[PDB]
C-alpha cells in the first residue's frame, strides 16, 4: 500500500545526516499497537478496528513485525511496554514504532478501567522512560516513533472571531 | 564505564494539541490515523518522518467542522529518518 | 462568527531533555545558545528552522564531558519556516 | 553575522508549503528576550551577557526589532508576555521569536525570586497560552519560535554502560 522508494530516489537522498538502515535480509524490525476499544466507564470506541487494520497493514508493508494488544489498563500497558523494550529483535533492528489508540485526557492515555473517580492513566512521560537508553538499551541510537490517537483534554480547541 | 544520553532519537506525533479533542468517525475510523496512513503511503518514499508529519499537520490547517491540530512532541531525532520503502 | 485553531504555528526549542541539565560556561556563555547562533548564522540561508534545530541536536550527539540533548517541543508548524536572510 | 540567502537560492526554495514572508520595507518584525542573571536564592548566572549579546545581534540581523528584559519574577514575565502579545506591530509582522534564559526545573522557567520553599515559576504551558490565537490574534497563522536556555531538572541526563 506504500509508494516505493526507487533506486535513483534512494541515491538522491544518500548523507551523514540520515539514520542508517539495516540490511533487509538480516533485520528484525518490530512495532507495537495498543488499542483500547472497550471501557468500564467510557463509551465503546466504535471504528477502532478500521484504525487497527490500517496501521497494521501500513507498518507491515514498511517492514515491521507488528504486535497488537487490545483493551488494557495502564498497568498492563506498562508491562507490555516493558516486555516490548526487552525484546532481543531490537538489537538486529534499526528503528521501532509504538502506536497508542484510546480515550485520552490532558494527563495522558486512558486504560480500560479509567474513571473520573478512579483514574487509570498511562502518562506520556512513562512511555518515553520505558523506551529510553537505560530501559531499552537495544534501541540506543535508533529512531523511536510514538503515534498517539486520543483526546488531550475535552476542549474543541477553537476560538471564535467576528472579523 | 562510558556515558550515553538518557533520552535521544525520539519523536512523538499526537492527534491533537494539549487540552484538545481528537475526532473519530464511528464507521470510517479516526481522522488523524486515516490522514497519517494516506500521507505515509504517499510520502514515505521521498520524505523523512518529520516532513511527513508536518504534511499531515498542514492537511488539518482549515478548522472546518470538527477541528483538530495534530502535534509533534518531544523530538530528539538527531538525523533524518527515511523509511526507504522497498529497501 | 468563524472558527480558528486555538494553538497553531508554534515551535519550541529547549536546551535539554525533560529532567535534565543544560550547561553554561561562566565566561563563554551557554553552550546551547552558542551552538544555536552558529547554526542559525550558517544555515538560515538554506534550511527551515526545524532543519536547523535538528542540526543543532546532531552537534550534541556525542555525550562528551558535559552532556546535554536539546529538544524540539510542542510543534504545530504547518509549513516550513525559512528566514530568507537578506530578504 | 548571518549567511545571506541569494536570489537563486530563494527561487530554488520557492512552494505552497512555506510560511509567507512580508515585504521588507513595510514589515515590523518583533522579538523578545527575557534573561534572568541575578536571583534571590540561586547563584548568579555568569556568562549570561554573552548569551544576550549573541541572541540580540542574531535576531536583529534576521530582521527583528529586539526587546530585552532582565531579572523578572514569573509574574513580571507574564505581564511582559501579555504586553508583547498585544503589540500592534505583530499585525504587520510575519513571525516572532521568544527567547527565555534562566535557571530552570522540570515544572518550568525560574523567576528571580525562586526557591524550593517558595516557587516562582513560569510554566511552558502558560507561554503557549499567552501567545495562542485567542490571546495573540495578531500572530494567527504566523510562526512563533520559542527558545529556552534552562535546566529541565537537575539530572546530568546520562546512563552508564560497560559494553
Amino acid at each position: 500500500n506504500v509508494k516505493l522508494c526507487s533506486l535513483e530516489e534512494a541515491q538522491r537522498i544518500w548523507s551523514a545526516e540520515i539514520y542508517p538502515i539495516m540490511d533487509k535480509s538480516s533485520r528484525t524490525r518490530l512495532a507495537l499497537i495498543i488499542c483500547n476499544e472497550e471501557f468500564d466507564s467510557i463509551p465503546r470506541r466504535t471504528g477502532a478496528e478500521v484504525d487497527i487494520t490500517g496501521m497494521t497493514m501500513l507498518l507491515q508493508n514498511l517492514g515491521y513485525s507488528v504486535d497488537v494488544k487490545k483493551n488494557l489498563t495502564a498497568s498492563d500497558m506498562t508491562t507490555e511496554l516493558e516486555a516490548f523494550a526487552h525484546r532481543p529483535e531490537h538489537k538486529t533492528s534499526d528503528s521501532t514504532f509504538l502506536v497508542f489508540m484510546s480515550h485520552g485526557i490532558r494527563e495522558g492515555i486512558c486504560g480500560k478501567k479509567h474513571s473520573e473517580q478512579v483514574p487509570d492513566i498511562l502518562q506520556l512521560n512513562a512511555i518515553f522512560n520505558m523506551l529510553n537508553t537505560k530501559n531499552c538499551p537495544s534501541l540506543k541510537d535508533k529512531p523511536k516513533v510514538i503515534i498517539i490517537q486520543a483526546c488531550a483534554g475535552d476542549s474543541p480547541g477553537v476560538v471564535w472571531f467576528k472579523d | 564505564i562510558k556515558k550515553a544520553h538518557i533520552e535521544k532519537d525520539f519523536i512523538a506525533f499526537c492527534s491533537s494539541t494539549p487540552d484538545n479533542v481528537s475526532w473519530r468517525h464511528p464507521t470510517m475510523g479516526s481522522v488523524f490515523i486515516g490522514r497519517l496512513i494516506e500521507h505515509m503511503q504517499e510520502y514515505a518514499c521521498s520524505c523523512d518522518v518529520e516532513e511527513i508529519f508536518r504534511k499531515v499537520r498542514f492537511s488539518f490547517e482549515q478548522p472546518d467542522g470538527r477541528a483538530q491540530m495534530p502535534t509533534t512532541a518531544r523530538v530528539t531525532l538527531t538525523r533524518c529518518f527515511y523509511l526507504f520503502p522497498g529497501h
